[PDB]
RNA sequence: GUAGAGCACUGAUAGGGCUAGGGGGCCCACCAGCCUACCAAACCCUGUCAAACUCCGAAGGGUCCCAGGUGGAGCCUGGGAGUGAGGGCGCGAGCGAUAACGUCCGCGUCCGAGCGCGGGAACAACCGAGACCGCCAGCUAAGGCCCCCAAGUCUGGGCUAAGUGGUAAAGGAUGUGGCGCCGCGAAGACAGCCAGGAGGUUGGCUUAGAAGCAGCCAUCCUUUAAAGAGUGCGUAAUAGCUCACUGGUCGAGUGGCGCCGCGCCGAAAAUGAUCGGGGCUCAAGCCCAGCGCCGAAGCUGCGGGUCUGGGGGAUGACCC
RNA sequence: GGUCGCCUCCUAAAAGGUAACGGAGGCGCCCAAAGGUCCCCUCAGGCGGGACGGAAAUCCGCCGGAGAGCGCAAGGGUAG
RNA sequence: GCACCUCGAUGUCGGCUCGUCGCAUCCUGGGGCUGAAGAAGGUCCCAAGGGUUGGGCUGUUCGCCCAUUAAAGCGGCACG
RNA sequence: UCCCCCGUGCCCAUAGCGGCGUGGAACCACCCGUUCCCAUUCCGAACACGGAAGUGAAACGCGCCAGCGCCGAUGGUACUGGGCGGGCGACCGCCUGGGAGAGUAGGUCGGUGCGGGGGA
């Protein structure tokens, strides 16, 4: 009594999840080492004490908290100030 | 009818038509007008059949103002088919008419001619509408 | 001639209630000034068809100082078409612009043989005084024809008030009607 | 819109700007030819040897070596040593180039 | 980067302006001039649309620091599980048909396991409320206070006349109430009762006779204290004559649009009906206000049991 | 019948994450130069300009912040 | 369409028997309009009380046909 | 300490597009040359170098305007965390806290820190 003629989707695909986006925050103790933000072309630029992977990533190269800033047309930075 | 005439993306989806117009709401070109009392999709049938209405009511002259575009696509799955195996196929275009935008303008036209028209065009609607004379609060706006 | 209508101060009480009062609120303002107020809805009502923005109306405060008042933007109630607000500009002696309402005269010879006009724009934005606001802005008309057009740099205007819009924007123009012996060929297709 | 000298600026200076050394930022004349260092990280300048200054004179290149000797002993008695050479839009050649040689006769080290 | 919102980009888009080539006479170009109620690129102004558009952008939500927070909180290490069919409702989306007691996710709740308790007629998940035991004690909650049924036939103001209330939409109507706005009113209004309802109105109109109503077009000029190459019953055709029209008479109001409250029509189904029933009409209905009181296993009162922390005990037991 | 792993985007409710036989697309390779560095440089496009020569071969001019390009899908990024 | 009771069972189509109920009425009863002269007929309103034939063909319901009729009504009742 | 100048940092176009001006003793630039170092898929255009005759035309500098771009309120509204009521529904209303986008009034032809080289 039931189905017909029924039209496959030609998609259905999809890709994995990236869990993207920025993982650590400004006034937050990080050491070195640490990845303060994941992403894919800098969104956020690589700024004092603060390094830039081959894909983008941006980890922190020495200790104290991190400190976002934005410079208008120049671009968002983020720089680890170090401890005290 | 009122079909996009080159078309970005295929099927669309359905959404929720919550509140108020986004534009539209004040009058611009013709003199009377149109407006929404309740919102709904229109069907390009619809649409066509309130023009042809007031074409047909100043039967040759007057100038018809329509301010709506059926952009979206009204989507159905064929007859007698189960849930799934993908979306329907596109069967018909509607545009989203929320209350307050309006829809059909006329000028070069007498007042009760275009009563009259304007008020069969409200007729071949499925919804309750008001007719509403150009205003200052349309050229303050 | 010249309009005018009360209109009493706010502190900013409750612009929900205010309004449903009978009444409606806006702010008066220039550059020089800024005060929040409120009218009344239906003696505003009363005045605004005829005044709009057009014609300058005074505001009699309950301190008495009867300023020269413009509008600026009125705020329609987009469920409803009835207004909820008023910009109101004070004038001070200035070239400070306004929209002023075009006055096509002698009925086109487009229209009587064939369709009929079409006022793209029933007033036209220019530069001038307080004192010149002209009640009219004749410009002829009857000579454009069916499928013919004009410009704002085919205007009248007379002295102090010459145009703040653009040569190149049109103002009329005379458009074939809706024969339904085009119907046939329309939705034969 | 940018000139072949603005873009070729930032692009060598930017290179050396992020790597926190004492910045030399130099300047050639087509009269002589000076150089300050700056410690870009506040903005301050440490010290600034010239040709103006110094008012000396006799073939470019050779009053181009000059300033950096002055440089040298001049920026060596507050310490200084970490040298990173802003060379400018100018290259690495002749009048610009000498001026470096000469800071190292000094003891700068760069 | 969401709701909103905006076209600044990506695309849609209605009109108009302006303008390529196309289309098309003028020319008939062998080619130029092209003119445009034609099609219409870019382009302009008005006006818009978009999950996969973004010049913008909330409420919020994350996350760290700092402070409150002693909670059947949180954390580390181990022993033991069960679970891995969920469902409904609210809200935010997709799919579906802006269908389904449908389906698929996100947040929350509740059921599950609270089919224990009060409302809801009855009824897992709607409202109220988390049942240790006892009481012929008391305050309440939702909901209620004519009678079945505990408690108002309470109180004041207003609407409704259909049993609407007690199941419905487009659309329709001098319903009844209530606001506007405009128009005619003793420059005698509406309504009827009426001297009148004149002319080269000698109808432009030829055919069984078309002197006012199929006869196709200045829809012809008259005394204007009063009018139609005919609204008219005679209607291709003598009688007879209605009114649009005017004058009296009448002597105060009347016609029109619009909005708001509550009704009316729209409204046809299968075993016997019904709002839970009887029954209710200045309510026992609807709104607005106010005050009492009824009402649960919630809260309180009193007695007890129990586990936990606490003190006693400067001791298990025992006591608060 | 279609699907089965991977990547891009959307759904996804402005953190991350999130389903459906939801809506749209790609991958199973490529490059000893397409790589490392150092030096240097700057698009698409549009208008005028010019033998062949063009809507677009190449040369000249003035306007251009990024709509070009970045091997190939899409998003982000990107000429400092 | 959905997958809610029923798969430790709720026997399917059609016929026969018996019906009974709905009214959106085939017949008869009663009305309005008619492009109703009359007769006849049309469409709409009211009205469910009763009535609503016999065969050919085919498993059929349906349907076609034959001969009649005042009419040869549909539909619900686990398509009773 | 005040001013002009050069080399530079910084806010992030209120800075910018354009037009109008003025600045050469200083300093900067064009300008002089190809000998030398160096240099062009061709060219001393550029990079380089030796210079100081010309100049302020170009660029740059200080400035002027508001045509463009830019920034841009107050008021109101859309929306909404939270708390309620409302409709068959599509959806609508009230409370409390938060509160835009456009648009309006207006602002804008920059603002400065470090050193150096002139002026008093
Ligand atoms: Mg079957
Ligand atoms: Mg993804
Ligand atoms: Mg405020
Ligand atoms: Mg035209
Ligand atoms: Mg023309
Ligand atoms: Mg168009
Ligand atoms: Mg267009
Ligand atoms: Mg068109
Ligand atoms: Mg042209
Ligand atoms: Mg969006
Ligand atoms: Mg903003
Ligand atoms: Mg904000
Ligand atoms: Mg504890
Ligand atoms: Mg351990
Ligand atoms: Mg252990
Ligand atoms: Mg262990
Ligand atoms: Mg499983
Ligand atoms: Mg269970
Ligand atoms: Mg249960
Ligand atoms: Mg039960
Ligand atoms: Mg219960
Ligand atoms: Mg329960
Ligand atoms: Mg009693
Ligand atoms: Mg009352
Ligand atoms: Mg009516
Ligand atoms: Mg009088
Ligand atoms: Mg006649
Ligand atoms: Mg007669
Ligand atoms: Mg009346
Ligand atoms: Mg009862
Ligand atoms: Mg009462
Ligand atoms: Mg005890
Ligand atoms: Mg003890
Ligand atoms: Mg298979
Ligand atoms: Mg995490
Ligand atoms: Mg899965
Ligand atoms: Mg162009
Ligand atoms: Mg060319
Ligand atoms: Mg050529
Ligand atoms: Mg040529
Ligand atoms: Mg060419
Ligand atoms: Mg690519
Ligand atoms: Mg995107
Ligand atoms: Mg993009
Ligand atoms: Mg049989
Ligand atoms: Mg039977
Ligand atoms: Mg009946
Ligand atoms: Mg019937
Ligand atoms: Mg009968
Ligand atoms: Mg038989
Ligand atoms: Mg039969
Ligand atoms: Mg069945
Ligand atoms: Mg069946
Ligand atoms: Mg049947
Ligand atoms: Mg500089
Ligand atoms: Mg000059
Ligand atoms: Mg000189
Ligand atoms: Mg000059
Ligand atoms: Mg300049
Ligand atoms: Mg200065
Ligand atoms: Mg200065
Ligand atoms: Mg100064
Ligand atoms: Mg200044
Ligand atoms: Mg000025
Ligand atoms: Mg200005
Ligand atoms: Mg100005
Ligand atoms: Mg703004
Ligand atoms: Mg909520
Ligand atoms: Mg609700
Ligand atoms: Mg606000
Ligand atoms: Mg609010
Ligand atoms: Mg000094
Ligand atoms: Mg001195």
């Amino acid at each position: 009594a039931h189905k017909k003629g029924l039209g496959s989707t030609r998609n259905g695909r999809d890709s994995q999840a990236k869990r993207l986006g920025v993982k650590r925050y400004e006034g937050q103790v990080v050491r070195a080492g640490n990845i303060l933000v994941r992403q894919r072309g800098t969104r956020f630029k690589p700024g004092k004490n603060v390094g830039m992977g081959r894909d983008f990533t941006l980890f922190a190269l020495v200790d104290g908290v991190v400190e976002f800033q934005d410079r208008g047309r120049l671009g968002r930075y983020v720089h680890v100030r170090p401890l005290a | 009818m009122l079909m996009p005439r080159r078309m970005k993306y295929r099927k669309q989806q359905r959404g929720r038509l919550k509140g108020a117009t986004k534009g539209g709401d004040y009058v611009a070109f013709g003199d009377f007008g149109l407006v929404a009392l309740e919102p709904a999709w229109i069907t390009a049938q619809q649409i066509e059949a309130a023009r042809v209405a007031m074409v047909r009511h100043f039967r040759r002259g007057g100038k018809i103002f329509i301010r709506i575009f059926p952009d979206k696509p009204y989507t159905k799955k064929p007859l007698e088919v189960r849930m799934g195996k993908g979306k329907g196929n596109v069967e018909g275009y509607v545009a989203v008419v929320k209350p307050g935008r309006v829809m059909f303008e006329v000028a070069g036209v007498t007042e009760e001619q275009a009563m009259e028209a304007l008020r069969i065009a409200g007729h071949k609607l499925p919804i309750k509408t008001k007719i509403v004379r150009r205003d200052a609060y349309d050229e303050a706006q | 001639m010249e309009y005018r209508l009360k209109a009493y101060y706010r502190e900013g009480e409750k612009p929900s209630a205010l309004r449903r009062a009978g009444k409606l609120p806006g702010v008066m303002y220039n550059r020089h000034l800024n005060r929040k107020v409120y009218v009344d809805l239906v003696e505003f009502d009363k005045v605004f068809r005829q005044a709009s923005i057009h014609h300058v109306i005074v505001l009699e405060l309950p301190d008495g100082q009867s300023l020269p008042t413009l509008v600026r933007q009125v705020n329609l109630d987009k469920r409803r078409r009835r207004p909820e607000h008023v910009d109101f500009f004070v004038l001070s002696d200035e070239p400070v612009e306004m929209y002023v309402p075009l006055r096509f005269v002698g009925t086109p010879a487009g229209v009587r043989a064939g369709g009929v006009l079409q006022e793209i724009h029933r007033d036209i934005l220019v530069k001038v005084s307080p004192r010149n606001i002209p009640e009219f802005i004749e410009v002829d008309v009857s000579g454009l024809e069916i499928g013919d057009s004009l410009h704002a740099s085919d205007l009248k205007l007379p002295p102090g008030v010459e145009l703040a819009v653009s040569p190149e924007e049109t103002i009329a123009a005379v458009v074939p009607p809706e024969d339904v012996e085009k119907l046939a060929e329309e939705a034969a297709a | 819109r940018l000139t072949a000298y603005e873009r070729r600026k930032f692009r060598v200076r930017n290179r050396i700007k992020r790597t926190g050394r004492l910045r030399l930022s130099v300047f050639r004349s087509l009269k002589h030819i000076y150089a300050q260092i700056i410690d870009d990280e506040k903005g301050v300048t440490l010290v600034s040897a010239s040709s103006l200054a110094l008012k000396l004179k006799g073939n470019k290149t050779e009053v181009a070596r000059q300033v950096g000797r002055a440089l040298a002993e001049k920026a060596l008695a507050l310490g200084i040593k970490q040298v990173a050479f802003d060379r400018g839009p100018y290259k690495y050649h002749g009048r610009v180039k000498a001026l470096a040689e000469g800071a190292r006769e000094g003891g700068l080290e760069f």
